[PDB]
């Protein structure tokens, strides 16, 4: 999860060599999708990605506390004087074949959550097993291999 | 399992990892998304079973719904975003991309399609790329408003002889709509050639949008100087126009509408005057944005999002309801303690002149939250009920 | 057990919704023989429907997967199904099926006459 | 970084979650339903420590 | 094989509207004041602006050899000859509407893959034109 | 859009439409069956008028005519300059023994 | 409604969830543990011996 | 604009340097 | 806080002036050999006040002193934010992000999101798996899930300081690139 | 709890660079963004590796140990 | 409102009408009042149109 | 030579930087994946714990050794754990160290990876020592323990490639840049009023020739003069790295050639 | 752990709207924090 | 639980060859091989390399399964020329291209001095 309810699976790993990398050897730790962002209005994420970033180039925390005098420009004009694109795009390349993507893409770090639903302690199966004292259908639950 | 669209009998393909996989196009009528969502698989256990899940429940069997005799199933998400990317006039693939465009394709009929662009340099339009997908015999003709058989802002869609012609693909084309491609597909051709066009138009949007890239981010949400300028001048002449209005409720001179009293036509009248600001504003912002704006490249697409997205991420939010009317007064006479008694300027009673982009006052943020409460408890009310109805 | 704020509804759980609103012949006869309506005046629909499609390949599929005379010459096929299916495209399946009126009569049809369209 | 706050019970922490209710001694009016023969109802909820 | 048609043009205006690699261009005939010409074109290929003269040719092949897409697409090896060597702008498209405006005015439709054109004019020089694949050769 | 007429010039019919049409001027059993086929027509729309009082045009229908039209048209490489070989009773013999064709309800009584 | 319209059953799963563009639309990638739980009763006919034979 | 950073680190050696 | 007449300045002002910010940032370091200032001498010198839901119906409150308390060019990208017109002030917030709960309080910049997704992330920040306690090793808790490396957030808020999340917290700071690199 | 030994993107080693790091804001009254540039961590990927890590095993270690020799 | 009407010369015209919205559901005696169209009249609710003017 | 050439801009022990120019868009991009991923590397492959008193897990520590840096100089002599004909392990395809620590002072006992010694013979290799980089002297950081606690285990390392782990990587991050002037348009520059202003320009661009913004697109053009930095994590030289990889690109292509001349005679 | 010492709950047989949130909660319970089940907005946080 | 073994990537199975040749009856002259246990790293480099042979008239790989480390690679060549022999001379070029960058490179590290 983010911290702004953009929660999601995993839906695959790719090694460094398959996945896209910037022009200074930067390869992402996790890839978002975009439709994510603008139907559920999510703003906040693209500003705390924007002023991590600064933060992370100016080695002092950023402030996102809710009602300050922080604007888009402000954090904008910083990641510009530290020598990056001011909205916080990045010219990468695919990974697979090396040729420049085509359009630019928004790039950084942000603060992510594990959550606690493993899929491990979802995985269920069942081909035969123990039956119900009661109704002789198969048990309640994952832990006792129920239907 | 709200309708028969989702008990769908699929075939085994094993896979190395711990989680179901499945085509993304079937995910609209499964309605599900893959944010910790679950489902369950049930094996038939004899040859009968087998045999009639296969040929009664199967997956191409049930593209179109008999819901509302419209396909349920059909290009969605980015799959539907990047297909937009692939035929635009702009759009122009080069050879070593071709070929492997072609091959990713399993019913290709094997022979290079010509280019649209012989010389100096060839080059295949993404239109020709996508009809390879297109099996043959396929005739659609679709018409949006000032669309010719010329076509300046290519709109419209017209496949001949399994060939595009012209028009961009969207979601009025391979989206889940009555007259689409993959309707008249599924109707003309069969389930299993639908299916594999399902296949086949996923391959290749799939394998161009990643060799091509598609992104989206804060700069995609904000609006030059003198856009928000206009917004701005927008939102205060709607200030303007409801101050009049409370000056000429105040002088007692405002008539009052017929079946409602003088203070139901006074808030009406208010919620007309800053929706339409909001509707003016957000117009204004959409047509700002440009074609490397990625919000409305989605929207134009209509994979996700809406102009009212962009509406409350660049220009202005808007009116926040509870229940139908504005913020009603929890204290006496006024609805946060940071005003004063008998308040009903819009700020004051609900109204967020300030977009997402540009942040939240303290009082709005709350008035957002309370909108927000009405949102999720009507949401669980009317989920809790319908399924009760169903039943 | 759990705690968990992922909220995942309980299904086929409609009686808390329940529980909130609880407050507000002539041709036919016996068992003779005009059931069994000849052939010159069958009523019903000559082209097999998707339902009798399915349960004919169904149970013709598991006839053969309980090893019976195969009627058509095989290209070295081996799943029941895509037999079955062989056989009904070229019309080699003996059976028959007797399509039930709401009446309890019923009319017979046998496959190799019944038009296969689908 | 402990805050305590909690109890001890059988070996398992378990919290008091604060009950909303009521104020106590409040005269409240209310409006009744049409078909009911009342117009308005005002009660207390009179209570003592 | 042979030239189906040909002709010269002179552009009035280039559109170049809200895409930024195709422009819709609008051409008169200066021998024939009643054929005219709407054509897409890619402008980084090709980059033509307003009052240019081009020569404009519809063929139905290139080999000089008469005719006998049904054949595979190859790259072009070193020596092969064929009219695409006398122009700088060449097309391969599809034929999809013939619509008479007038009596008299025949209008062609043309598309390359989604780059359009119509070409209107009498009927005694675009009658040649029929249902089928052609080519689009232009030349400065 | 409909009428056609065989003994007047206003709702006349162009002879180079079809290849029996120049000698078709002026029949009268073909006129009669035109004038049947129109009054059905007017009838039909009179009956549609009735059902749909705001006038839809765009109603759910079972099979789409046009569809078969245009695969007909492509398939059969109508360009729409060779005058068709058909007689026009031979389209209306076909249109009427086409509506015998379709059987929804297979019985041979008079009220089914 | 808990033991005769809805009951528990065999033969099934049940785990999370994860797009997959590469397969077909008719097709749902099972992981292979749940492929080696589940089970199928195919019969053994002369059509399927050695088959079925290996797979013993 | 304001900085957008916490940089309490520098404050409290400037509250120091003023005790 | 309390708002008085401030017959000096000739127009409604706080009663916290900077010298108890001084003695309160003195008393605050030498926690971490002064006279103690703390919140209980606030308090008790009419400073701050208590304001129940009670109170809240019969008073006026401000957002800010440096903006609504003074009377009356401005940035194009600065929220349009209202200083009511009216100078009859009684009292005065301290900080308006004092407002959210506590794992409402770990969204950075929650005023720029739907509040929905709000409401998402504080039922979904307690479904978070980090350090919870400095003695796991010590506890039989039934379940523990403590992350290897948990990051504190580059992007955070003031109001987490004194959650303690910078010193425990629940997750790490991913490269995260916004892009559909292969349709997964 | 204690420092990666490594980037988790990029890979660089950063475990020999906590210390250091350490002892440039202990004694030099260093600003966090010079000090993470002197010790070579030029791309950001690896400037969260150190700026945003907890030194939690100084809480951890001032309990007892469960066995003592 | 604006209903479509049949035009004299064969088109549907957009054509306005006074229609009277009233609050309370009454039918037994208000379409036998003069000046209105009772063949017309539409009321929200069905129960009071099936007890009045038909099952159908 | 007629072929590939190279310019180097910049050297370091742990750092170079390049230009590739007359080469393929695919070589360049082969290169640097089988330098990210298929380059040989000697790490610790498996743990042995002894005795662990420590406040962290055995195998968060295990974990730890697992992506530590060992020289791999000698690696090439080196045989794979799989293809050896050993039983679990030996010295001539595994290097052995152990790790012994106690908390004799009153302060934390800091753990680095220089107290890791080798104890099975090297029969004169290069390989198994950690990489010492910092001015110290110690080596990245493995553990700390207070007064009382002890850490005794032993590391068995193996080799491998970085497909099967990223502790067997030797790349570090990869600089890969081409056309830094956006010359051959393989990217569409996002822009709110100017393409050209809110852009920076890369560090590369001075060396290749601006744009005269009234040549027309070269369509021609092809892709080459890349830009190459490595940034060696330490376990093998700078120019080891590379000149590791285009010995590992020999070797796949030459397998190839070998499968596809051992099916052209049957 | 904070939040959930730092809880509320409001029992629920009245003919209010207490899944609401009101104008007086303002600055005393959490404009934005109540779990997203069948307690939506009963629970309520300070 | 169902993760497969990470030596799994690049380690070749029993009983399967490295390389699995198809002669394509669907053009002339064409072929698809499937190369057994490699990723896009082979595949660019080849169809690359296959392109710039002038006797190619197609050439193109696809990954059918990013999990499934495999490819397959469809090659159709002008007519009596054989495709394994163009697959041939192209890895010949890529060995003599990138021997001469093992050389160049070389010869350019022992010119510098400063390390
Ligand atoms: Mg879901
Ligand atoms: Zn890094
Ligand atoms: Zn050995």
């Amino acid at each position: 999860a983010s911290r702004h309810g953009q929660k999601g699976t995993i839906g695959i790993t790719y090694r460094r060599e398959d996945m896209p990398f910037t022009a200074e050897g930067i390869v992402p730790d996790l890839i978002i999708n975009p439709h994510a962002i603008p139907s559920r209005m999510t703003v906040a994420h693209l500003i705390e990605c924007l002023l991590s970033k600064v933060a992370a180039l100016s080695g002092n925390e950023g402030d996102a506390s809710p009602f300050t005098d922080i604007t888009v420009e402000g954090i904008s004009k910083l990641l510009r004087e530290h020598g990056y694109q001011s909205r916080g795009f990045e010219v990468m390349y695919n990974g697979h074949t090396g040729k420049k993507l085509m359009a630019q893409i928004f790039f950084g770090p942000t603060y992510y959550q594990r959550l606690r639903h493993m899929v491990d302690d979802k995985i269920h199966a069942r081909a035969r097993g123990p039956m119900q004292v009661l109704t002789r259908q198969p048990v309640e639950g994952r832990s006792r291999d129920g239907g | 399992s709200l309708h028969k669209m989702s008990m769908m009998a699929h075939r085994v393909k094993v896979i190395p990892y711990s989680t179901f996989r499945l085509n993304l196009s079937v995910t609209s009528p499964y309605n599900a998304d893959f944010d910790g969502d679950e489902m369950n698989l049930h094996v038939p256990q004899s040859e009968e079973t087998r045999a009639e899940l296969s040929q009664l429940c199967a997956v191409p069997l049930q593209i179109v719904s008999p819901q509302s005799n419209k396909p349920c199933m059909g290009i969605v998400q980015d799959t539907l975003c990047g297909i937009r990317k692939l035929t635009l006039r702009d759009t122009f693939i080069e050879l070593d991309q071709v070929l492997n465009m072609l091959y990713w394709v399993p019913d290709w009929d094997g022979v290079i399609p010509t280019p649209a662009i012989i010389k100096p340099k060839p080059l295949w339009s993404g239109k020709q790329i996508l009809s390879v997908a297109i099996p043959n015999g396929i005739h659609l003709q679709r018409f949006d408003e000032g669309t010719t058989l010329l076509s300046p802002k290519d709109n419209g869609m017209l496949i001949i002889d399994g060939q595009i012609i012209f028009g961009v693909v969207e979601k009025k084309t391979v989206g889940s709509s009555n007259g689409g491609l993959i309707h008249v597909v599924t109707r003309e051709k069969g389930p299993q050639v639908c299916a594999k066009l399902f296949g086949n138009i996923q391959k290749v949007v799939n394998f161009w949008l990643l060799h091509n890239g598609f992104s989206t981010g804060i700069g995609d949400t904000i609006a030059d100087g003198p856009t928000m300028r206009e917004i701005t001048e927008t939102i205060a002449e709607a200030k303007k126009k409801v101050l009049d209005v409370t000056k000429e409720a105040q002088a007692n001179l405002l008539t009052a509408k017929h079946g409602m009293t003088l203070r139901e036509s006074f808030e009406d009248n208010v919620v007309r005057f800053l929706n339409e600001a909001r509707d003016k504003a957000g117009r204004l912002a959409e047509v700002n944005l440009k074609d490397l704006n990625n919000v409305k490249q989605m929207v134009m697409a209509g994979s996700k999002g809406s102009f009212i997205n962009i509406a409350q991420m660049s220009a202005c939010v808007g009116q926040q309801s509870v229940e139908g009317k504005r913020i009603a007064f929890g204290f006496v006479d006024r609805t946060l303690p940071h005003f004063s008694k008998d308040d009903y300027s819009p700020e004051s009673k609900g109204f967020v002149e300030n977009s997402y982009l540009r942040g939240l006052t303290p009082q709005e943020f709350f008035f957002h939250a309370m909108g927000g409460r009405e949102g999720l408890i009507d949401t669980a009310v009317k989920t809790a009920e319908t399924g009760y109805i169903q039943r | 057990n759990e705690n968990f704020e992922d909220f995942d509804v309980e299904h086929f759980s409609d009686e808390e919704t329940y529980e909130e609103k609880p407050q507000f012949e002539q041709i036919r006869r016996k068992t003779l023989k005009e059931k069994a309506i000849p052939k010159d005046q069958r009523a019903t629909t000559p082209y097999m429907t998707k339902y009798e499609r399915a349960r004919i390949l169904g149970t013709r599929a598991l006839q053969i997967s309980m090893n019976a005379p195969v009627f058509v010459d095989l290209e070295g096929e081996t799943d029941p199904l895509r037999i079955a299916m062989k056989e009904l495209a070229e019309k080699k399946i003996p059976l028959v099926i007797r399509r039930y009126l709401p009446d309890g009569s019923f009319e017979d049809w046998s496959v190799e006459e019944l038009i296969v369209d689908l | 970084f402990d805050m305590g706050g909690y109890f001890i019970i059988n070996g398992s922490e378990k919290v008091l979650i604060a009950q909303e209710r009521s104020a106590g001694n409040i005269v409240q009016v209310f409006k009744k339903a049409a078909p009911s023969p009342i117009s308005h109802v005002a009660e207390i909820r009179s209570a003592l420590e | 094989s042979n030239t189906l048609f040909d002709d010269i043009f002179q552009v009035s205006e280039v559109d170049p509207g809200r895409y930024n690699k195709v422009c819709r261009i609008e051409a008169a005939s200066t021998t024939q004041d009643q054929c005219k010409l709407t054509l897409d074109i890619n402008v980084e290929l090709f980059p033509v602006a307003a009052q240019d003269s081009l020569t404009v040719t519809i063929a139905s092949s290139l080999n000089l050899e008469d005719t006998p897409a049904t054949r595979s697409w190859r790259p072009p090896q070193a020596g092969d000859r064929s009219l695409a060597d006398d122009y700088d702008y060449v097309m391969y498209g599809t034929a999809y509407k013939f619509e008479e405006v007038s009596k008299d005015l025949i209008a062609v439709y043309y598309s390359f893959g989604g780059l359009l054109m119509r070409l209107e004019g009498n009927y005694r020089n675009l009658n040649n034109l029929k249902q089928e694949n052609a080519y689009l050769l232009i030349r400065r | 859009r409909y009428r056609v007429d065989l003994l007047n010039t206003d709702h006349t019919l162009d002879p180079s439409l079809l290849e029996s049409g120049s000698e078709i001027l002026g029949d009268l059993k073909l006129q009669v069956l035109l004038d049947e086929e129109y009054k059905q027509l007017v009838k039909d729309r009179k009956f549609l008028r009735e059902v749909f009082v705001d006038g839809e045009a765009n109603w759910p229908l079972p099979v789409n005519i046009r569809r078969i039209i245009q695969n007909a048209q492509q398939t059969f490489h109508i360009d729409h300059t060779k005058p068709s070989d058909l007689t026009i009773k031979d389209i209306v013999l076909g249109v009427k023994d086409l509506q015998e064709n379709l059987l929804v309800l297979r019985g041979k009584n008079e009220i089914i | 409604r808990g033991n005769l319209m809805g009951k528990r059953v065999d033969f099934s799963a049940r785990t999370v969830i994860s797009g997959d563009p590469n397969l077909e639309l008719d097709q749902v990638g099972v992981p292979k543990s749940i492929a080696k739980t589940l089970t199928y009763p195919e019969v053994v006919t002369p059509y399927n011996i050695d088959r079925l034979t290996q797979l013993v | 604009n304001a900085s957008p950073f916490i940089k309490r680190d520098r404050m409290r050696r400037n509250f120091l340097r003023m005790r | 806080f309390i708002v008085e007449d401030d017959e000096s300045l000739g127009h409604k002002e706080l009663k916290v002036r900077k010298g108890h910010i001084a003695k309160l940032m003195a008393t605050e370091y030498q926690d971490i050999d002064v006279e103690e200032y703390t919140w209980s001498s606030l308090l008790n010198e009419g400073l701050v006040e208590y304001i129940d839901a009670e109170e809240e119906e019969s008073i006026l409150i401000a957002m800010q002193p440096e903006d609504l308390e003074p009377a009356e060019d401005v940035d194009p990208a600065k929220r349009i934010r209202v200083s009511h017109h009216a100078t009859t002030f009684t009292h005065c917030e301290i900080h308006p992000s004092m407002i959210l709960g506590v794992a409402a309080s770990i969204i950075p910049f929650p005023d720029h999101n739907q509040s929905p997704r709000n409401t998402y992330q504080s039922a979904m920040g307690k479904q978070a798996m980090g350090v919870f306690l400095t003695n796991y090793n010590v506890r039989m808790d039934t379940m523990a899930n403590i992350l290897y490396y948990p990051q504190k957030p580059l992007g955070t808020t003031r109001a987490m300081e004194y959650l303690k999340f910078r010193e425990l917290p629940a997750g790490q700071n991913a490269i995260v690139a916004i892009a559909c690199y292969s349709g997964y | 709890m204690i420092v990666p030994v490594r980037c988790f993107s990029c890979g660089k080693v950063v475990g020999d660079k906590w210390e250091s790091y350490l002892n440039l804001l202990q004694e030099d009254e260093l600003d966090e963004g010079t000090a993470l540039s002197r010790l070579g961590l030029k791309r950001y990927c690896c400037r969260r590796m150190i700026l945003t890590h907890v030194d939690l095993i100084e809480k951890f270690l001032r309990y007892n140990p469960l066995e003592k020799r | 409102y604006d209903r479509k009407v049949p035009s004299p010369t064969g088109e549907y015209v957009k054509e306005p009408e006074w229609v009277l919205e009233t609050d309370g559901v009454n039918l037994s005696e208000v379409m036998t009042v003069p000046g209105i169209d009772p063949t017309r009249i539409y009321t929200n609710s069905f129960i009071d149109i099936m007890e009045v003017l038909g099952i159908e | 030579s007629e072929g590939p050439q190279v310019k180097i801009r910049e050297a370091s022990k742990d750092n170079v930087d390049f230009i590739l120019s007359n080469v393929d868009l695919a070589m360049a991009n082969s290169l640097r994946r089988v330098m990210i991923a298929e380059i040989p590397t000697l790490a610790i492959d498996s743990v042995e714990v002894e005795t662990n008193t420590t406040v962290l897990a055995d195998e968060f520590i295990a974990h730890r050794l697992g992506l530590i840096p060992l020289q791999s100089m000698d690696i090439e002599q080196l045989e794979y754990s799989r293809d050896c004909f050993c039983e679990d392990h030996c010295d001539k395809c595994s290097v052995v160290l152990t790790l012994q620590a106690f908390g004799e002072s009153e302060s934390t006992t800091n753990v680095y990876s220089k107290d890791l010694v080798i104890v099975s013979n090297l029969m004169g290799r290069n390989i198994g020592h950690p990489i010492i980089q910092d001015k110290e002297g110690n080596g990245v950081l493995i553990c700390k323990l207070r007064k009382g606690q002890e850490l005794k285990l032993t590391c068995v390392a193996k080799k491998g490639i970085a497909k099967e782990h990223a502790k067997w990587g030797p790349a570090a991050a990869i600089e890969f840049e081409y056309d830094p002037w956006n010359k051959l348009k393989h990217t569409d520059y996002w822009y709110e009023q100017d393409s050209a202003k809110e852009w920076p320009q890369s560090k590369n661009c001075e060396y290749e020739d601006p744009p005269n913004e009234g040549d027309p697109f070269d369509y021609k053009a092809q892709a080459d003069t890349f830009y190459m930095n490595v940034e060696s994590v330490g376990s093998i030289p700078v120019d080891q790295v590379v000149v590791r990889g285009i010995d590992t690109l020999q070797k796949k292509v030459a397998s190839i050639l070998l499968a596809l001349t051992q099916m052209d005679q049957d | 752990t904070l939040s959930h010492l730092r809880r509320t709950n409001t029992p629920i047989g009245k003919l209010a709207k207490p899944r609401q949130l009101h104008n007086t909660h303002w600055g005393l319970v959490c404009p934005a924090e109540t779990p997203e089940g069948q307690a939506c907005g009963l629970v309520k946080n300070l | 639980m169902n993760a497969p073994d990470r030596f799994e990537l690049f380690l070749l199975g029993e009983g399967e060859s490295k390389l699995k040749i198809d002669p394509d009856t669907k053009a002339p002259n064409a072929v698809v091989i499937t190369f057994e246990k490699e990723d896009h790293t082979l595949g660019n480099l080849i169809r690359a390399e296959l392109l710039n042979d002038r006797k190619v008239l197609f050439a193109a790989y696809k990954v059918e399964h990013p999990f499934f480390a495999r490819f397959k690679l469809r090659i159709q060549t002008t007519e009596g020329y054989d495709p394994k022999d163009a697959l041939k001379n192209a890895c010949n070029s890529i060995i003599n291209k990138l021997g001469a960058l093992k050389t160049n490179f070389e010869t350019e590290w022992n010119l510098q001095t400063l390390a």
